């Protein structure tokens, strides 16, 4: 029932979601056809998901919260853990059960298609109309950060059920790295020489320690890998081209990749002339982000999804380094999963709060002698 | 007296691992406190305190495996 | 008092300290030598400095406060707050009382000479007794990092009027510091070092890149030495690094230095081909408590970065080698003190408590999907 | 009978401090402030100090607004009650 909308979310936010390797994934995918299986975890787990975020949700400032487009959000969770609610009672032994499951996951994932622009849209929508408020935007990017993170985990749980059951899903086994790499500036390269008439070249080096000769694979979903390589291209190459003057002379884009024991190491080196650090911490800043360009937030959230991180140092007046980590081993590729508890809840309840530091006068004392 | 249950931390728990304290005996109590962090199956949660008091008695030890939903693990005093 | 030293330190702790830039320093240093402005100032600033940290020092765990270490060094902060509220009342324009000041801040900076190390094996008395606790753990690093900057800050001060009212330089400041002269400083001292300890040493490259003039060597207003120290330590690293990672002394790869100057930030990246360290282990190389065996360094190297509006960032490639940036204000109006302050929001830091967790955490036991 | 108010004085925030400048205020009329809540930034030639509610109620008046400099130790700047309805 829609009226019990709330209710079935205090049931299934109570319930911690449940994190998956990239090895569960493959063991499951390539072991287990088993559709009944992948149907009753998901039946569960997608409402505990929904759940959890929705709670968040709830906690926004009412001025976020009150947007047509965070409405527009919200009513689509609403919707798709009553469509799977719908499949609780059902039983997992009739083949019509899981088609019609398989289905409802389609409509699921078609509806929420436009989830990242429409809450981009809100926070504008919020934006451009109640000027500004710390403690609020603390909220609202320590909520998106979750949410876009919820949302990735979301979607990959549907992804991999509707292409196994109507790679292994999402995850190649023996993803080339360096393929990755060359797609995504080829794809970069076409539309930033489209856009300025001029582009840099790519130089690409692989440094493999596990084994000096072998061409650096791994265990990934190529589309959260090409994400983060095509949004960091494009900067590097728009800084690379504003930067400079001449056609003949551009600086390539570098690009190293090193496998560790631990770690596959992605970096990105432009010469487009670097930007201030004071101004590094705001590009993964969504109200920073939000004119009057989600891309680099978003870009680290797929990296921290599977316990990678994304990061940039740039030097102003030479260029910019752009370091992606990923695990090396798929049993260390776990997914980060947002939780809504007590201490969640805490992190809403933040208060405008006194300096930790000694903040310096704006017209600092005269030292200079008579 | 008020007894702490094991609940169900995911939909189809049956059962959890204590799999350590985060608190002692003769400790207060606030709601929302990290009482201790059960080990499932499918994650390790931090079981939170939802009721006010004091620990006054350990019936489920740390490391204890395999306890079944319902199962007493401690008893608070108001 | 002596007896009545907590009246002293609550009074004085009610006042923020005054952070100043570095164009102050100079400023005050640009012409006359004028003692009976800085004595005034520094016989009531010292006393604020000293008080605000040794609030925060009777806050923390008392398994770490009883410790004999940090019990000596509490002393010798008792003693030289004393030693200084001795002058409160004595008179400016009366110059024995200004050569006594000057003896009695030598004397400070004397006995206060060991801090760090001091500081250091109170952390270390306190790992060999007690282990470690989450929430005393994040209480100890929370308190070093301001500990340690207090530390700097206190020490820049009496350094400031002791060699200037006791070279080019305005105090401890060279109003043109070659950024260049002062890393290959570090670096001779550094090979040196290694060569004797290991028979075998890197090379340096520099490489300048003056975005503001292209043909100017990169000069600015800093602390040689402080530049000198996170340098220092940096090339000790990268050596050890270097060396570690590698069978032959004929090819060892040169250790790179880029300084690049912009109009906010002069930024200088070292670059080793060490093997690199994965990136579970970046973030432990700047805890204290991780970096005492069973080396303080790096946290150290970054607070200095740190104490002009700086900062110093490592990102490692495991397998191939790290990048480590120190990142200093262009400006000396821009480089400005950093220190903390004891308020009630300095005092929340130290009230907190074990709590769940917000983000999901997997099992150590997965289930087996098959 | 008088509401039973508190009432908020400009301190000496640097031992040489004897004037005080409103840069912003944090709390608005009405707000609620817990002790330890931030007030305002207190500006001077040395610092910017956020200074900190350091008795609970509820904010009824600014008596000294923002911008205004020179404001001497001791002033009252705003006035603060006990209850909510006596504002
Ligand atoms: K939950
Ligand atoms: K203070």
């Amino acid at each position: 029932s829609l009226a019990g909308a709330p209710k079935y979310i205090e049931h299934f936010s109570k319930f911690s979601p449940s994190p998956l390797s990239m090895k569960q994934f493959l063991d499951f995918g390539s072991s287990n056809a088993c559709e009944k299986t992948s149907f009753t975890f998901l039946r569960q787990e997608l409402p505990v998901r929904l759940a959890n975020i929705m709670k968040e949700i709830n906690l926004l400032p009412d001025r976020v919260l009150s947007t047509p487009s965070v409405q527009l959000v919200q009513s689509w969770y609403v919707q798709s853990l009553l469509d799977i609610m719908e499949f609780l009672d059902k039983d997992p032994e009739d083949h019509r059960t899981l088609s019609q499951f398989t289905d409802a996951l389609v409509t699921i994932r078609n509806r929420h298609n436009d989830v990242v622009p429409t809450m981009a849209q809100g926070v504008l929508e919020y934006k451009d109309t109640y000027g500004d408020d710390p403690v609020s935007n603390q909220n609202i990017q320590y909520f998106l950060d979750r949410f876009y993170l919820s949302r990735i985990s979301i979607r990959m749980l549907i992804n991999q059920h509707t292409l196994i059951f109507d790679h292994i899903g999402s995850i190649d086994p023996n993803c080339s790295v360096s393929d990755v790499v060359k797609d995504a500036y080829d794809m970069a390269k076409l539309l930033c020489d489209k856009y300025y008439m001029a582009s840099p070249d790519l130089e690409i080096q692989e440094v493999n320690a596990t084994n000096a000769t072998q061409p650096i694979h791994m265990v990934y979903v190529p589309s959260h890998l090409y994400h983060m390589l095509f949004e960091l291209f494009k900067n590097a190459m728009r800084a690379t081209v504003e930067s400079h003057e001449s056609s003949l002379t551009l600086p390539p884009i570098k690009i190293m990749v090193a496998l560790g024991e631990e770690d596959l190491s992605i970096k990105m080196s432009d010469r487009g002339g670097g930007v201030p650090l004071r101004k590094i911490e705001r590009l993964f800043s969504y109200m920073y982000s939000t004119a009057p360009g989600y891309g680099l937030p978003i870009s680290r959230l797929y990296a921290k999804y599977f316990q990678g991180d994304l990061q940039l140092f740039s030097m102003e007046g030479f260029g910019t380094d752009a370091v992606i980590y990923l695990k090396a081993l798929s049993t260390d590729s776990v997914e980060r999963l947002p939780v809504y508890n007590k201490s969640a809840w805490r992190h809403y309840q933040t208060i405008q709060e006194a300096g930790d530091w000694c903040v310096p006068s704006t017209e600092p004392k005269n030292t200079s002698t008579y | 007296h008020m007894q702490v249950l094991l609940p169900a931390l995911s939909p189809t728990m049956t059962m959890g691992t204590v799999q350590r304290w985060e608190k002692k005996v003769g400790e207060k109590l606030s709601e929302g406190d990290l009482l201790a962090e059960i080990e499932t199956d499918k994650a390790t949660i931090g079981f939170e305190v939802q009721e006010e008091g004091y620990l006054a008695k350990i019936l489920v030890p740390e490391g204890t495996r395999d306890v079944p939903l319902g199962t007493p693990l401690c008893i608070i005093v108001e």
